[PDB]
């Protein structure tokens, strides 16, 4: 009945304590901390208790203990972009943003491809994409799918291109 | 010539079981579908089952679906009809036949002489 | 171009039984952030394709949960746990992991039923057509299963070849049978040079061939 | 309800031009990318082009570049595909598609047929398919009508203006060696009904603006 990181207490449904209620085993996660600006391995029990307690500076990177690589690197780029996202969809341990679909069968945030982006009323950005001298206007979903693809681009300013 | 000979015919109670076999000679059956037909005395000969080549499936008559199973042993050049849950309406002479058309149009050119299956009625 | 090679190209499944279709990719569809853009589509007969599975194993909206997907890298599989008649059609895998987007060649899904021999009918050419200088003779093989059959035209016992064309329907949505039409085409002059016209039909459900025939000059 | 309606296809001689259109409704058209996908006679699927929200970015299959142009008019809620220098290998049914968060091609139109051919449009002759004899002992009787010598596809056939559907089989068209198409539609009925009820096939070949109602009786 109770949500992730929570525990039943006297008909209430309160958060868990990371240092008291996680003496059992749980799978290792790789997590990032905005304050210290370092990532580290953490038990899933402690991480979910922290997110119940609104530790917004703590972000999910990937399942298992930390391994450097592109997937870890992209996890750090997600965190810097997450302030620009209006969707904050819970998805397993992760939180999916405007440029991602929650894959329910795997509990993984999966980056959309650019043509899947619903423009709607998303915030626009003027950008230049590498090896070119022609500005283009992109919304935040589009920008996120491009960074996820590891594609060369530079943002120039918020809002549509003035040209 | 291509010789087919059925065996296994006998009498059984209703609900019982029988395994017919049909051994071929004069040609390798492995490239040909093999089919079972049956004919009650004084009635018309009707399809029962067909075992196509290995992997191309088996197909059955409406009256025997779920009760009868057809299979092959290409090394033995033999096909079998496993008959289960027999009923008095299964009483007939049972024939095997080879489909000479490898594309499965049902060119039944060679037939066995048949083996008698009797179900005890009453 | 990533080539998706599906296996089998055809399969027949009794209603209620499970079904499995595989899709082999010439290049791994897993990317360097752990995502795999594989999709499965169904094109029912006479309709446009519709999504079934996205991202290997996620179920499309409004799709029944007896459809499932699995796999990784280059090998992927669609599974139907309990096939129904409405699932008949052609199933395609599609990848968007490497541009250009590419589809598989398709896998035909047939509804398996019990054997039914064809009912055969023969139609002579119409008097209206004969006045125009051509004679089409039609042989209908109706409501039979399995799909394979042979039509053999004979005109005064001379076996015809290269004269005829045939066409078979899609699987009937209600009784899962097929029907087949075969049209023998002659000039009016050749048609009136002969008497007996017959189509001889064989099917694995027939113990011997069925022949329907008419005598010209008795219609 | 999301809805996409292709049109402005049809017959075009080789090297000629065509501009397909696709009318969208049921969603904010200018909020989405759009794409064209085609399906040739072999029933493979092949992505053609994609367009971004306002048409400032376009993407094309390599076999099509310099010949097709994808465009859109968001004030009219319409997607287009100009197609120049058309080849026989461009013959296909062309679908417009809209993505979703699940797939690239989530919503599909019904498609518009594009036939690239030098042959000319021609309407069919409709002939009856009736037995040589009125009934015989048989408890069932088959009758039909043969829709012969038309071009391009398609024709539609109904029976008794849609009131008769049970037992109807309308076969796929066959391309005969003259280059024109031919098909047949048939229906099985109880032989008792051949004096009480009438049977009329309604043929429609829209490319030639041909409508024919053919009553079928046994001579």
């Amino acid at each position: 009945h109770c949500q992730l990181g929570q525990k039943q207490s006297g008909s209430e449904c309160i958060c868990m304590s990371p240092e008291e209620d996680c003496s059992h085993h749980s799978e290792d996660l790789c997590v990032f901390d905005t304050d210290s600006n370092d990532y580290f391995t953490s038990p899933a029990c402690k991480f979910l208790a922290e997110k119940c307690l609104n530790n917004q500076q703590l972000h999910f990177l990937h399942i298992g203990s930390c391994q450097d690589g592109r997937q870890l690197e992209w996890g750090l780029e997600r965190t810097r972009l997450s302030s620009a996202s209006t969707k904050k969809e819970s998805c397993g341990y992760d939180t999916c943003y405007d440029w991602e679909k929650c894959s329910a069968s795997t509990s993984k945030c999966v980056c959309l491809l650019p043509p899947q982006c619903f423009k709607g009323g998303n915030q626009l950005y003027c950008v230049k994409m590498g090896s070119s001298t022609s500005e283009k206007t992109l919304n935040i979903c589009e920008v996120g799918t491009i960074r996820c693809a590891n594609r060369k681009m530079e943002i120039l300013h918020p809002g549509k291109c003035l040209a | 010539q291509v010789q087919l000979q059925e065996s296994g015919g006998g009498l059984v109670q209703p609900g019982g079981s029988l395994r017919l076999s049909c051994a071929a000679s004069g040609r390798t059956i492995s490239r040909y579908a093999m089919s079972w037909f049956r004919q009650a005395p004084g009635k018309e000969r009707e399809f029962v089952a067909v075992a196509r080549r290995s992997g191309d499936g088996a197909f059955y008559a409406d009256s025997v679906q779920g009760r009868f199973t057809v299979s092959r042993d290409d090394a033995k050049n033999t096909v079998y009809l496993q008959m289960n849950s027999l009923k008095p309406e299964d009483t007939a002479v049972y024939y095997c036949a080879i489909d000479s058309d490898t594309f499965y149009s049902g060119s039944y050119d060679y037939w066995g002489q048949g083996t008698q299956v009797t179900v005890s009625s009453e | 171009d990533v080539v998706l090679t599906q296996t089998p190209s055809t399969l027949s499944v009794t209603p209620g039984q499970p079904a499995s279709i595989s899709c082999r990719s010439s290049q791994s569809l897993l990317n360097d952030v752990g995502n795999t853009y594989l999709y499965w589509y169904l094109q029912k007969p006479g309709q446009s394709p519709q999504l079934l599975i996205y991202l290997v194993s996620d179920l499309g909206s409004g799709v029944p949960n007896r459809f499932s997907g699995s796999g990784s890298g280059t090998d992927f599989t669609l599974k139907i746990s309990r096939v129904e008649a409405e699932d008949v059609g052609i199933y395609y895998c599609m990848q968007a992991s490497h541009a250009p987007y590419t589809f598989g060649q398709g896998t035909n899904l047939e509804i398996k039923r019990t054997v039914a021999a064809p009912s055969v009918f023969i139609f002579p050419p119409s008097d209206e057509q004969l006045k125009s200088g051509t004679a089409s003779v039609v042989c209908l093989l109706n409501n039979f299963y399995p799909r394979e059959a042979k039509v053999q035209w004979k005109v005064d016992n001379a076996l015809q070849s290269g004269n005829s064309q045939e066409s078979v329907t899609e699987q009937d949505s209600k009784d899962s049978t097929y029907s087949l039409s075969s049209t023998l085409t002659l000039s009016k002059a050749d048609y009136e040079k002969h008497k007996v016209y017959a189509c001889e039909v064989t099917h694995q459900g027939l113990s011997s061939p069925v022949t329907k025939s008419f005598n010209r000059g008795e219609c | 309800e999301v809805q996409l309606v292709e049109s402005d296809g049809g017959l075009v001689q080789p090297g000629g031009s065509l501009k397909l259109s696709c009318a969208a409704s049921g969603f904010t058209f200018s909020d989405y990318y759009m794409a064209w996908v085609r399906q040739g006679p072999g029933k493979g699927l092949e992505w053609v082009a994609t367009i971004n929200y306002d048409g400032s970015s376009t993407y094309y299959r390599e076999s099509v570049k310099g010949r097709f142009t994808i465009s859109r008019d968001n004030a009219k809620n319409t997607l287009y595909l100009q197609m120049n220098s058309l080849r026989a290998e461009d013959t296909a049914t062309y679908y417009c598609a809209r993505p979703s968060t699940e797939a690239l091609f989530a919503y599909w139109g019904h498609g518009t047929l594009v036939t690239v051919s030098s042959a000319s449009t021609k309407g069919p002759s409709v002939f009856p398919l009736a037995p040589c004899s009125r009934s015989t002992s048989e408890s069932t009787a088959a009758l039909g009508c043969l829709v012969k010598d038309y071009f391009p596809e398609p024709v539609t056939v109904s029976w008794n203006s849609g009131a008769l559907t049970s037992g109807v089989h309308t076969f796929p068209a066959v391309l005969q060696s003259s280059g024109l198409y031919s098909l047949s539609s048939v229906v099985t009925v109880p032989s008792s009904s051949l004096g009480t009820k009438t049977y009329t096939c309604n043929v429609d070949h829209k490319p030639s603006n041909t409508k024919v109602d053919k009553r079928v009786e046994s001579s």
